């Protein structure tokens, strides 16, 4: 008799958590599509900080070429040949890198992604790098861009390890259909 | 809670949060006996921007 | 609910922190006003080499001309050009005079004019973007008045005291002082261009 | 009378300061377990992407040049 009411009890369990599974079914799916509109809307406003960023303060046009960033008097080479720093040259090599790297590091802000090299906007300020100190602080910067390029699925075919400002350039233009999106 | 925390199980006191941000509100640790089991209670303390936190944002699932 | 709570926190961020006050931080350390961690002014017991003046210069002459920019104002004498190190301000009527915006150090502080020409002229642009601001909306006011003539930042805090932009005939916590108080209307001009565009 | 608890215990005093070195995103969903090799040579990742991904725990050290899984099972 207590067999029969605890299979009684017993049916009743089953389909209480079947239901109850339904609803957090339903509810885990009616909340990641909320969670997808939040993350459109998050990846819209993202790419709407990093296109006012891109034409007020840090726009990255084109000018073997050169490209420019906060306007053509601050250049560096597509080639990524900086060889003439290390050897004003100088001082537009030394800008472009401060601006690109306070750019990638606003970047990193808008987009919530961690930067895997830590390099800082005044690491191009103070006095000339030596050739050794600079070489790893142009790595650094080099590096975060491809990362954040990779992280906003850039498309690899026009990413390369050496161009600056060309990548900066590919993560920033309204082509970059992913820019802002958070994903793996 | 998303919190990669360190137990020293020696030394509860000098137990700490090791993912997290500082400006989260610091912990202590105390060691008491409630039903004679000893207890390590965790209680809350009443260059450009911050900076990124590193921490986890969703479930740590495992370490 | 956590990653959805996440991206409505990034949200939040977003819209608070606008593009301008993403680049340009502008604090009060001690004595001395700061933008982006760089410390404009130097003092006696504070020794702040030149090299971290003129990347404070570079991160204003940024900010300024990306002000003006997201105004739409163009200066009636001169050309902000940010050079990061070594930013500086273009003559529209004789291009023949550089006003650099930097210091190449040395005892160069008590015997280089050219950086208090160029410095007096960018506070003319200082004083054209308070116009121009004023111009928009009566309601605004920066919080010191600016002598471009004269070279002078006053504090209407104090009683009428005006501390010279110029380096020379001039004391460092004067110095100091008035890169402090131009440093405050910018970071006012950044609220107000703040404010009025966060909007649009 | 001779069991190890671990192949290579941490350090001596081994406290944690909690330095981010990688961050690995290579799921689409949630990770579930990760497991070291008993040599602490490679380290795996499972998730409900139905994915295994090995990593070389030997490639996080001051090296990230690309911190990649250096396989993916699928």
């Amino acid at each position: 008799q207590k067999l029969y009411s605890r299979a009684q009890r017993h049916q009743e369990k089953k389909e209480k958590i079947q239901r109850h599974n339904r609803k957090l079914g339903d509810l885990v799916e009616k909340k990641t599509i909320d969670l997808r509109s939040h993350y459109e809307r998050l990846a819209n406003l993202r790419r709407s900080h990093i296109l006012e960023l891109t034409s007020v303060i840090f726009p990255i046009e084109e000018v073997d070429t050169s490209i420019s960033i906060t306007g053509p008097w601050i250049s560096l080479p597509n080639n990524g040949d900086y060889s003439a720093y290390y050897s004003n040259p100088a001082y537009t090599i030394s800008a472009a890198l401060c601006y690109a790297t306070q750019l990638v590091n606003i970047l990193s802000h808008i987009l919530d992604v961690n930067l895997p090299k830590k390099l800082c906007n005044s690491e191009f300020c103070g006095e000339n790098l030596s050739k050794q100190k600079f070489t790893r602080a142009v790595k650094k910067l080099n590096a975060n861009i491809l990362y954040l390029c990779f992280s906003q699925h850039v498309n690899l075919d026009q990413l390369q390890p050496l161009h600056t400002l060309r990548n900066l350039m590919y993560l920033v233009s309204p082509s970059s259909e992913h820019l802002g999106r958070s994903g793996p | 809670d998303m919190k990669i925390r360190f137990w020293d199980l020696a030394y509860p006191e000098r137990s700490y949060v090791v993912a997290g941000s500082t400006s989260s509100p610091s912990v202590s640790y105390y060691r008491k006996i409630i039903e004679g089991t000893e207890v390590v209670q965790e209680i809350q303390n009443k260059r450009g921007p911050e900076s990124l936190p590193v921490g986890h944002h969703d479930i740590i699932t495992d370490v | 609910e956590n990653q959805m709570r996440y991206a409505q926190t990034q949200l939040d961020k977003l819209k608070k922190t606008n593009v301008f006050n993403a680049t340009f931080h502008i604090w009060h350390s001690g004595q001395f006003g700061t933008i982006n961690n760089f410390r404009l002014g130097r003092l006696p017991s504070v020794p702040v080499e030149w090299n971290e003046i003129n990347a404070a210069w570079g991160q204003t002459v940024l900010l300024l001309h990306a002000l003006a920019n997201k105004m739409g104002l163009k200066f009636q004498r001169y050309r902000l050009v940010p050079y990061g190190n070594h930013s500086y301000l273009e003559s529209l009527t004789d291009k023949s005079k550089e006003l650099p915006l930097y210091c190449s150090g040395g005892l160069r502080f008590f015997w280089d004019n050219k950086f208090d020409h160029a410095m007096v002229a960018f506070l003319d642009c200082v004083q054209q973007f308070k116009e121009e601001v004023e111009k928009g909306e009566t309601r605004f006011c920066l919080p010191y008045r600016m002598d471009v003539e004269k070279g002078k930042i006053e504090d209407t805090g104090g009683s009428g005291g005006s501390y010279s932009i110029k380096t020379q005939f001039n004391s460092e916590e004067q110095w100091t002082k008035a890169l402090k108080f131009m440093l405050t209307n910018l970071k006012w001009g950044l609220a107000w261009v703040s404010s009025q565009f966060y909007n649009k | 009378e001779n069991a190890e608890w671990e192949s290579k215990p941490p350090p001596p005093g081994w406290r944690p300061k909690g330095l981010l070195v990688a961050h690995l995103h290579e799921h689409k969903s949630a990770v579930n377990r990760i497991r070291v090799s008993d040599e602490h040579s490679l380290f795996a990742t499972c998730s409900n992407d139905g994915t295994v991904k090995i990593w070389n725990s030997q490639k996080m050290e001051g090296k990230t040049t690309t911190t990649r899984s250096i396989l993916t099972y699928s």
